[PDB]
């Protein structure tokens, strides 16, 4: 449903830009003239709606339009509105004959929106906006992604004259690694419930079908066999996505010529923990464990002891099942995905017992103990705990006085204590979130000792499948670190078509220094900077005695000062804050942040496991660091993480994967304006049209010039006597456009937009006696055109009149 | 079966059967036959046919494949903003204008009769037809 | 006396998606997809919602029937008419035509034999066979 929050965010993404030619020379209206509008009673009525098509009416005046609405349906009323309040609108485009959006003769937001809503409601869901690709999630299966598609993507001679399609990108990625060594990142990125992983899923079994055989397919079965098993243990049901990723994943992959997957490297960050622990309704944990619960056999439920999804005080009992998902069907293909990874079933079933351990570790209740407040396990569960820790191949009784007996120190003595009960929960909850997380990881760690290779990578193509830029009502410290990841790639996009464009320029001659850039440098630093940024101030008060979240904020804002890009809240100051994010102010609640910060188990807790006689369990905090350090910090660690990965990624090709949601029905063929034209602007896809644009954003080698604009003076054109190179610079002398509107470069006309625009409309008015044969020749095809989608649906046709002719005779 | 019998005997002459007829009869058996398939039944055995020839004609009438999907092609051709409705002009002038065309009244009282409201779903238009 | 009215409609809603009214633009297109060109004085003096009606008695008014495509080739001038058929295609482009290079295909299967140079009188005749 359409906040009023998504109206008033959407409204200002909004934006006028170029002005409407309504008029003649004579003052008077072109008859019939259309413009996009936002001002409708059906835009008042239908939050789907942002625009509606109008026709000005002859009779308007340059200051005050007159316009009837005529797109979606209206009741012909005359009414008036500024012209700040019209947009050209590309009238007689068919949004299917090209895939980049920059093509259109007017790419403002309602034209924009337009033409991705035409190619979508016909299931052309990926369209560019060079360098992006955009994918709309159709919400269901086109069958656009077969085998079919993968080998016509594939072995078509060329791919271009297929539309834009992910394949595209994946065929152009893996090209260009082996047609100059230069090893590539393929980038995804979206909201929740966009198409991320479904789409990375695409790409992979792409990569994975080879022309004739893959002699490693053992390594390629284990990849892809991965995918189930990380959604399992790493995916949950949400309100927004039945299939929500909680976790990025990255990984790095070794691609033969022809295709087949020989090598690869998985890395999975930013696991949410808290999730296992507790759920917010309507929604579910990791899969995994309804997947186990149902499917699970009835000789392993018994050695296990379990119980069903409805009994697990970690599982929201109401929530169980999900409306097409199978537990059961997939659980049976994470077992199968699990032996194609090389496990063995000693090795499946210990996961298992890991998994039922924590469960029923959730299941065993304390209470408080009074003779100080201390803590006990209830006699009743003491049972349910033995057995929890039995199914972990923990040691019960150190299990036990670590989440019973503190030890603190006060003056320099340390004195034994009773946590008391809500401290000790504090403890059981993090060794299930920590046991499940490290049994994650370590799967992820188990599958790439298969699959990697043993000297490390040579050239190799990465993907990663990430949240974009998040802006929700409450934003934590989950969302901090997801927003500065989304600011590292947006750096990673602006240097790399600054780059192109640079060293296309140069290349060519031309004068780099009209060139823009758009620097996210501050906003970067403020959040990352040592010593001086977000993340720093968050360490410093996490490693302080009696660090608070609002000392944290107040030493944010005190010392920030010296960029716009930190800047404290009006409401509530003393807990909030806000950023200055490349696509604008996000405000963050410092609330919990230093707890958040610090829930790493640490300390003797982490000993005890590391003892365990179960060599899988032993490798789960294999080389911890005993212990508070900043290397066990969330913050810390993922920042390390972080740039580590950016190292890696911007010493590639990168490509750029932007998914659009188009609404949050989860439905097909329902197209929610508002809530797309956010995204647009999310994802930077507005933002790169500018920047194509920008500069001389035409570029035609000397006889592509010419085979295009012979007629802006044909004489010049074709004259045998004068040099290609020469040609273009008379016919441009002779056109009367500005020196400023283009340059000669060594191979290539430069021209900025207006100047081909203003070209072409001499060009055209060069050839004015042909425009009425051309206007009959085009609409007389047109007709005819028309008539054969006709003849296509007449044989369906004929069954509906038969039918109703039926129909006549029974009565 | 006793229906397909009964009805070509209210309708046969000298053991024979006009195809206007057995296509009448093929309705009141709720088939619905088109031109295509009295071309058919034409080519093969001209305009009169023996009981045998009627029933393989009833065979050519079946046309399991209907179903609402096949059936509106046509009108989601011409439902560019995929909202599922056309007006009953769209639909009046598409069932008057190609194949089998219907004239303009009864292509009038066929979407009167579904509906009161000028916007029509298309797809129900069809499932209720299709009964 | 020929009668051109069914094509009239017909070409309406093609043009129209099978509507009574249609908007001035593909109005334009319709017209011109039967050889009638307007003035841009004409043009204003048109009515803003041009109905079937409307449009049924304009083209009487306007169509040539004893030269539809007059304005390609005329042959009460003597043109004795033959252009290059890559400028052609460039002319074309030029003037932002919305046929694909598909379209630009069928144009040259309706109108060209064999790859000529290419006669407007040939296009013109061609055309007129399509109607
Ligand atoms: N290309 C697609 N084609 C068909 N269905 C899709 C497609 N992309 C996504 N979906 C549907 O949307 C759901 C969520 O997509 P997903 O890739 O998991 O989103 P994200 O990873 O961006 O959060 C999928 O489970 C699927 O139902
Ligand atoms: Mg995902």
């Amino acid at each position: 449903a359409v906040t009023n929050e998504e109206i008033k965010t959407a409204s200002k993404i909004v934006r006028r830009v170029s002005n409407v030619e309504a008029f003649d020379k004579s003052g008077s209206v072109f008859k019939g003239y259309q413009i996009w509008t936002d001002i409708s009673p059906t835009i008042e009525n239908d939050p789907n709606i942002m625009f509606v098509k109008c026709v000005v009416q002859q009779g308007s005046k340059k200051e005050k339009l007159t316009v009837v609405q005529i797109d979606p349906p209206g009741t012909g009323t005359p009414y008036d509105i500024d012209p700040t309040h019209a947009w050209n609108c590309n009238s007689q485009v068919d949004p299917m004959s090209f895939g980049d959006i920059g093509l259109l003769n007017h790419t403002n937001i309602p034209c924009v929106l337009d033409f991705l809503k035409h190619r979508y409601l016909k299931n052309q869901i990926y369209t560019t906006a060079v360098p992006l690709i955009v994918a709309i999630n159709p919400y269901k299966d086109l069958g656009n992604t077969t085998n079919e598609w993968i080998r016509r993507y594939r072995d078509t001679a060329d791919h271009t004259k297929l539309p834009p399609h992910v394949f595209t990108c994946a065929r152009e990625a893996l090209s260009n690694l082996h047609g100059v060594n230069k090893s590539q990142t393929i980038i995804v990125s979206g909201e929740s419930g966009a198409g991320k992983t479904e789409a990375t899923k695409q790409i992979m079994r792409y990569f994975a079908s080879s022309k004739s055989g893959n002699m490693d397919l053992r390594i390629q079965t284990a990849i892809m066999a991965a995918n189930p098993v990380l959604e399992a243990f790493g995916n949950a049901k949400t309100i927004r996505n039945n299939n929500s990723s909680r976790f990025g994943r990255f990984m790095q992959l070794v691609i033969s010529h022809e295709g087949g997957i020989r090598y690869g490297s998985v890395v999975a960050f930013l696991l949410e923990k808290s999730r296992i622990i507790t759920q917010d309704d309507n929604e579910r944990s990791y899969h995994i464990f309804y997947q186990f619960l149902k499917g699970a056999n009835s000789t392993m439920k018994s050695k296990f002891g379990l119980k069903g999804v409805t009994e697990y005080k970690l599982l929201n009992p109401n929530s169980t099942e999900v409306s097409g998902v199978d537990d059961v069907k997939d659980f049976e293909e994470v077992i199968e995905s699990l032996k194609n990874m090389e496990l063995s079933e000693s090795d499946i079933e210990v996961i298992f017992s890991i998994v039922a351990g924590i469960l029923t570790l959730g299941n065993v209740r304390l209470i408080e103990k009074q003779e100080s407040d201390a803590a006990a396990i209830m006699d009743e569960d003491m049972g349910v705990f033995n057995k929890a820790c039995e199914l972990m191949y923990l040691d019960p009784e150190l299990i036990k006085r670590e989440i019973l007996i503190k030890v603190t120190v006060a003056g320099g003595t340390k004195i034994e204590g009773r946590w008391n009960k809500n401290d000790a929960e504090v403890l059981k909850s993090s060794l299930c979130k920590a046991m499940y997380e490290k049994l994650f990881l370590w799967i992820i760690r188990h599958l790439n000792s298969r699959i990697e290779p043993e000297g490390g990578f040579k050239t190799f193509m990465g993907m990663l499948d990430i949240f974009g830029f998040e802006v929700f009502k409450n934003n934590s410290l989950e969302q901090l670190f997801i927003n500065i990841t989304n600011e590292m790639l947006q750096k990673n996009f602006v240097d790399i078509v600054f780059e192109r464009e640079s060293k296309l320029y140069k290349d060519e001659g031309i004068s780099t220094a009209e060139l823009k850039y758009t620097s996210n440098k501050e906003v970067i630093n403020v959040l990352c900077e040592k010593g001086k940024s977000v993340l720093s101030y968050l360490e410093d008060q996490c490693l302080a005695p009696g660090g608070t979240d609002e000392k944290f904020v107040s030493s944010c804002a005190t010392n920030l000062k010296e960029n716009n890009k930190f800047t404290p809240a009006k409401v509530a100051s003393n807990k909030n804050f806000i950023i200055q994010h490349t696509i604008g102010p996000i405000q963050y609640c410092a609330e919990s942040f230093l707890l958040k910060n610090k829930d790493v188990l640490r300390g003797d807790l982490v000993e005890v496991i590391k003892d365990s006689p179960n060599p899988i369990v032993q490798q789960l905090f294999e080389g911890q660091v005993i212990e508070i350090a900043k290397g066990s910090l969330i913050g810390s660690q993922f920042l390390n993480q972080l740039t580590s990965l950016m190292n890696l990624i911007n010493s590639t090709e990168p490509h750029f994967i932007r998914c659009i949601k188009p609404n949050e029905n989860k439905k097909p063929l329902e197209w929610c304006e508002p809530k797309i034209l956010i995204q647009l602007h999310a994802l930077s896809i507005l933002e790169a049209l500018v920047l194509r644009q920008l500069g001389y954003s035409y570029r035609r080698t000397f006889e592509e010039f010419l085979y295009q604009y012979k007629f802006v003076d044909i004489a010049a054109a074709e004259d045998s006597s004068v040099e290609n190179q020469n040609k273009c610079v008379n016919i441009l002398k002779l056109s009367g456009l500005s020196e400023s509107m283009y340059k000669i470069g060594k191979s290539m006309v430069f021209l900025k937009q207006e100047g081909a625009k203003i070209l072409t409309k001499i060009q055209r008015e060069k050839l004015v006696e042909w425009e009425n044969c051309v206007s009959v020749i085009e609409a007389a095809i047109l007709k005819h055109k028309y008539k054969q989608k006709v003849n296509k649906n007449i044989p369906s046709l004929l069954r509906v009149q038969a039918h109703i002719r039926k129909k006549m005779v029974a009565q | 079966e006793s229906d397909v019998r009964i009805y070509f005997n209210e309708k046969s002459s000298g053991g024979k059967i006009s195809i206007d007829n057995a296509s009448y009869n093929a309705r009141k058996l709720g088939l619905a036959p088109s031109s295509i398939d009295e071309k058919k039944i034409k080519e093969l055995y001209g305009d009169n046919l023996t009981y045998e020839q009627y029933l393989e004609y009833l065979s050519i009438c079946v046309h399991d494949k209907d179903n609402v999907e096949e059936l509106i092609k046509m009108f989601a051709h011409f439902d560019n903003n995929c909202t599922g409705y056309l007006t009953k002009s769209q639909m009046k002038n598409i069932l008057t204008t190609w194949g089998d065309a219907l004239t303009d009244q009864e292509a009038i009282d066929a979407l009167n009769a579904f509906s009161s409201e000028d916007n029509i779903d298309y797809k129900l238009f069809c499932e209720d037809i299709l009964q | 006396a020929s009668d051109m009215e069914e094509k009239f409609r017909e070409a309406f809603i093609l043009f129209s998606s099978c509507s009574d009214h249609i908007e001035m633009y593909k109005f334009f297109e319709l017209m011109n997809s039967f050889g009638i060109i307007l003035t841009n004085d004409e043009k204003a003096a048109l009515p803003n919602d041009i109905n079937m009606d409307y449009w049924l008695n304009f083209a009487k008014k306007h169509y040539n029937y004893e030269q539809p495509f007059k304005h390609i080739n005329n042959v009460n001038e003597q043109n004795t008419v033959q252009i290059k058929i890559d400028n052609f295609l460039g002319i074309m482009k030029a003037l932002d035509t919305r046929l694909t290079e598909s379209d630009l295909n069928i144009l040259l299967q309706i109108t060209n034999p064999e790859n000529k140079t290419l006669n407007l009188k040939t296009v013109s005749q061609k055309l007129t066979e399509s109607i």
